[PDB]
């Protein structure tokens, strides 16, 4: 499942858009618009669990990548939106603790909108693209070809093991 | 405009 949850200025989901056909079958039947990120993560992971797109008994990996462009402020100061973004990431990390608790690895990556745009033209989701980000940070040569064809299990494993083995 | 959350599973 590959999904992009648009979050609007009310700290609610504007629209949910799947990038993978299996994720379409996850989104169907779920109200996600007046939910927060943690809510969406929980809805998506739990439906993927039922449907067999993620295993509860088997070891998996979930990547929550959030990309945020703050080009607005409103009120009298941009800290109004920054408090919303604080609550946003507050909510994101709580989902991680909730969904990973079953013995599944869940991780958080942060991206900018410019990174989101790069993943859109390659029609890939931001989670797998965020492992590509870590490849660039650790100076490992992973290509966009690698990222789009590979499994997220392989992607997170190779990057986090790179930072473990010398 | 605000945030975009990418959820990748598998």
């Amino acid at each position: 499942p590959s999904i992009e949850l648009w979050i609007n200025y009310n700290n609610k989901i504007a629209e949910a858009k799947a990038l993978n056909g299996d994720a379409e079958t996850v989104l169907e039947g779920l109200e996600l618009k007046e939910k927060t990120v943690a809510e969406a993560v929980n809805e998506i992971v739990q439906k993927s669990m039922e449907l067999g797109f993620i295993s509860r008994e088997k070891e998996n990996i979930i990547l929550i990548s959030t990309a945020c462009d703050l080009k607005a402020g409103e009120g009298s100061e941009n800290k109004d939106v920054q408090n919303k973004i604080g609550q946003l990431f507050d909510d994101v990390n709580k989902a991680v603790s909730d969904l990973k608790n079953s013995g599944i690895t869940t991780r958080i990556l942060n991206l900018t909108l410019e990174e989101r745009e790069s993943s859109k033209e390659e029609n890939i989701s931001m989670g797998r693209y965020a492992v590509y980000l870590k490849a660039k940070e650790q100076n490992v040569n992973l290509t966009i070809d690698e990222i789009k064809d590979a499994d997220l299990l392989e992607l997170i494993a190779k990057l986090e093991h790179h930072h473990h083995h010398h | 405009m605000y945030a975009y959350v990418g959820i990748d599973i598998n």
